RNA sequence: GGAGUAUGGUCGCAAGGCUGAAAAAUUGACGGAAGGGCACCACCAGGGGUGGAGCCUGCGCGCGCGCUACACUGACAGAGCCAGCGAGUACUCCCUUGGCCGAGAGGCCCGGGUAAACUCUGUCGUGCUGAGGAAUCCCUAGUAAGCGCAAGUCAUCAGCUUGCGUUGAUUACGUCCCUGCCCUUUGUACACACCGCCCGUCGCUACUACCGAUAGAGGAAGUAGGUCUCCGUAGGUGAACCUGCGGAG
RNA sequence: UUGGGCUCUGUGGGUGCUUGGCCGCUGGCCAGACCUACUUCAAAGCCACCGGGGGUACCUACCGGUUG
């Protein structure tokens, strides 16, 4: 929606799933979806197409992230691990897989180790 | 999404058989109802079913509402009629040709809110796949013959009927040199149905006008440049596309812009291009005794 | 689903932003915070044909003008204007022959 | 029901009932409230939980069962993980509600349609 | 008998021609200037058809649309190595010389008319053994194009349709400059922020007056602030007590 | 490395920051002891969850009366 004048602009689509966590490119070029159908996904709204590049996963998507320095996203998904790409190159440039970096557990009515 | 689409499409059949139940039974409740109002004497098994008194009494409100027309019935179209924009794309067979390619951006043009696509090398399951992926109204076929195209195929996703139809006296865009012809406006056209009588007629107007935008309902009588008219005889509905000046209250011109078609459709399917494992609504019979005889529309 | 919106009014005060704070021994806010009205100048009053003189009409951009000061040329422009936005919206043989 | 028929304010709440209930699932239809009153049930209710609809969708073969590998804790909703035996699957939700991340149960399921992954 | 429902037949009306084919408007009719948004029917980079010759469905001798041919991306011999869709007790291109066994109708037998591609190895070398103008039309990602394989679905389609797989590029991916098309100049939400009365020709309306025929329709124009306590009083229903007045704290 | 191994089954500390056991507790007791006395004056009120529609003669709650 804009915001200067309220009414509805573009319902963007293209997401086998619900859409799970977004933010936009500090610089405003880029929005950023991350969606449980396995996939995350760069839309780029500004450009006179309005574009998408698709970045197939792992998994579902939990949460994302920019670097303030506007080129480098980071996405948090199920399996646990991070993965770090670089916007433009849309290459995969990082990845840390931190399940046993993570792991504290052992609630009431948790009846596994 | 595809768990999803199969849940809800599914839920629609079965809905469907549930209010085959409920207006059986509804018959007999409106005969009541009238009653009361009238005091005209009744059938005496509805006199005296004791769950059918009851549940009138509860269930009341619904048969008066659909008297005042209040509701809009159930429907595949009911979601989502007049609120938000049907975005359509055409697309041809697999190895399509030029001619073809040619008249298949004539209709995309006639259409307002549109896109063609290279069909290519594309399985079409993933077609219908790009589909509940976008989000989209229609689909729509071309077949061509040898240059000349012979049937569409309009579906109406993400779940809904498809017509399939021949076309014949066809004329294309591409025949008129362009010294005469022009670009034509993307304006939002006006719809207007000739002749559709039978609640198939209903069902046939309401897979097409459904493609087509919302207008706008302040001055749409009186605004508007083009307008598109569907009139049938002897279940070949043939279809136009004029545009028009109003040179007075009393007088109009018209002019004929896109291309001529006649079409027979020739399947309904409550039941999407892919699935031909899907219930068919209505198909044209043929090599029956009477066929030739009967019409629907 | 949530529920269809149904339209709903709260009114709001002249009294500052400190009044519609909570509770605390300390307003936060710095020193020109507090002598903002949680209304803006529009609120308060705008010029409008609603509030307009009697001899004058007020104009679109809201400025003071008398019918009688003003001309006939932008009296017609107005009208113009105006339209423009509401468009967007048996007897004697004497007296027979003669 | 009691309210007269011909009111606003009763179409309104005879469709917002309905079809809330509706996607709550515990329902069939979406046009009857004499099928809210003789038909809306606790039977109905238990039938849209967890297990029992996880033995609907055919997670696994009998509703005890399931209960047995939900309390373990294979079932996930969402994205989070399932303790809870009655956390009532709304009907948007029965499309979602599938395997855990690291569940002997899942690769058993790619052992035998053989895919095992094991990336 | 009653109540419905149909169905047909009867009856009455509708069913008497100053007549002889080809408006509404305080809201309307039509522009114009500026500003935005868009589009392989716009610009720009390229690509690719058709249009040259032969074949023919189609459409109206003309016309394209598909198929074929046309040489360096060659020809011959090997070697190797890859798909996806398809299962109705169902499937055949002939039609013919002879002969067999068939009193006759036939059946025989012999004659005549799970892929291309791609890689590698080696042999020879432009040799009627010539890739299509002006125009026009289409195309921006598993897309242009190439390559085969299958099916043959109540409409169309074997002079072909439609599928599935295979290999897979270049080139813009921006801009409203040309062409256009649409939309602003009204509304539909308020904070900061900004903008600041678009323009033309007529219509319709109220009024004003003018002109000229017979009070009258016409013609032609403009305008839109003394409380509390105490005391002395007069009355009340009297001890008290209340009211009102007048004085002191 | 002059027996090895699986599996089962007990006990003991741990798996949360260390102040003793008990009782009629300012003391005593862990062998226990004394065992029943003493008294001026009953009370303040409220609330206090059973699934829905339904009937209500009898029981009950309430509310209004009636004789004694």
């Amino acid at each position: 929606w804009s915001v200067q004048t309220g009414q509805l602009l573009d319902r963007l689509s293209g997401h086998e799933g619900p859409v799970s966590s977004l933010a936009f490119a500090p610089d405003g070029s880029v929005l950023v979806s991350g969606s449980w159908d396995r996939t995350a996904r760069i839309w780029s709204i500004f450009s006179r197409t309005q574009t998408s590049e698709p970045l197939q996963l792992q998994s579902d998507v939990l949460d994302v992230a920019f670097r303030p320095d506007s080129k480098q996203i980071a996405i948090s998904t199920l399996d646990g691990q991070l993965t770090f790409w670089s916007v433009s190159e849309a290459q995969q440039v990082s990845g840390v897989d931190g399940r046993r970096d993570v792991s504290g557990g052992r609630r009431i009515t948790d009846r596994r180790t | 999404m595809l768990r999803k689409q199969a849940r809800q499409r599914r839920d629609y059949l079965y809905r469907r058989a549930l209010l085959l139940r409920d207006a059986e039974i509804a018959e007999k409740r409106a005969k009541l109802r009238a009653a009361l109002a009238s005091g005209k004497p009744l059938d005496p098994k509805i006199a005296n079913d004791k769950e059918l008194r009851k549940d009138f009494d509860y269930d009341v409100s619904r048969d008066i509402a659909k008297e005042q027309g209040e509701i809009d019935i159930d429907d595949e179209y009911s979601e989502l009629s007049g609120i938000v924009d049907p975005r359509v794309l055409v697309t041809t067979s697999r190895d399509p040709s030029s001619r073809l390619m040619a008249f298949s951006k004539e209709i995309r043009l006639m259409f307002p809110t549109a896109i063609r696509l290279n069909r290519g090398n594309l399985i079409l399951p993933d077609l219908v796949m790009s589909a509940q992926r976008e989000r989209l109204s229609d689909i729509i076929l071309l077949h061509e013959h040898r240059g000349t195209p012979t049937a569409i195929t309009i579906s109406h996703f993400p779940h809904g009927p498809t017509l399939m139809a021949s076309l014949h006296n066809v004329v294309l865009r591409a025949d008129i040199p362009k010294s005469i012809k022009g670009t034509v406006s993307e304006s939002y056209p006006h719809l207007i149905f000739e002749g559709f009588r039978t609640p198939l007629g209903q069902r046939v107007v309401k897979i097409l006008k459904h493609l087509f935008p919302p207008r706008d309902p302040t001055n749409n009588a009186k605004s508007g440049n083009r307008v598109i008219t569907f009139v049938n005889q002897d279940d070949c509905i043939e279809v136009r596309h004029h545009v028009y000046v109003r040179t007075n209250y009393n007088s109009v011109e018209l002019s004929e812009v896109g291309p001529r078609f006649t079409m027979r459709p020739f399947s309904i399917t409550m039941g999407t291009l892919e699935n031909k494992d899907a219930d068919v609504e209505w198909h044209l019979s043929q090599y029956t005794r009477t066929g030739r005889k009967k019409n629907y529309f | 689903k949530p529920k269809p919106p149904a339209p709903t009014l709260t009114v709001v005060s002249d009294v500052a932003t400190v009044a519609m704070e909570d509770a605390q021994p300390a307003t936060a806010q710095g020193v020109a915070g507090g002598e903002t009205s949680m209304i803006a100048p529009q609120e308060v009053y705008a010029p409008s044909k609603d509030t307009a003189e009697k001899g004058e009409v007020v104009t679109k951009a809201g400025i003071p003008i008398a019918k009688q000061e003003m001309s006939r040329e932008e009296k017609l422009r107005r009208r113009r204007r105006e339209k423009e936005r509401i468009r967007k919206a048996v007897q004697s043989s004497g007296a027979y022959k003669l | 029901s009691l309210l007269p028929p011909d009111n606003e304010v009763r179409r309104k709440h005879e469709t917002l009932l309905l079809d809330k209930l509706y996607d709550m699932g515990i329902l069939s239809t979406k046009a009857k409230l004499s099928a809210v009153e003789h038909n809306v049930t606790v039977s109905a209710f238990a039938r849209r939980r967890l297990p029992v609809v996880m033995t609907r969708l055919r997670m696994a073969e009998t509703v005890q069962a399931a209960t047995k590998l939900i309390e373990q804790g294979h079932v996930r909703v969402g994205v989070e993980e399932v303790r809870d035996p009655a956390f009532l699957v709304t009907r948007n939700m029965e499309d979602f509600v599938t395997w855990t991340v690291g569940s002997k149960i899942k690769q058993n399921i790619m052992k035998y349609r053989d895919k095992l992954d094991d990336f």
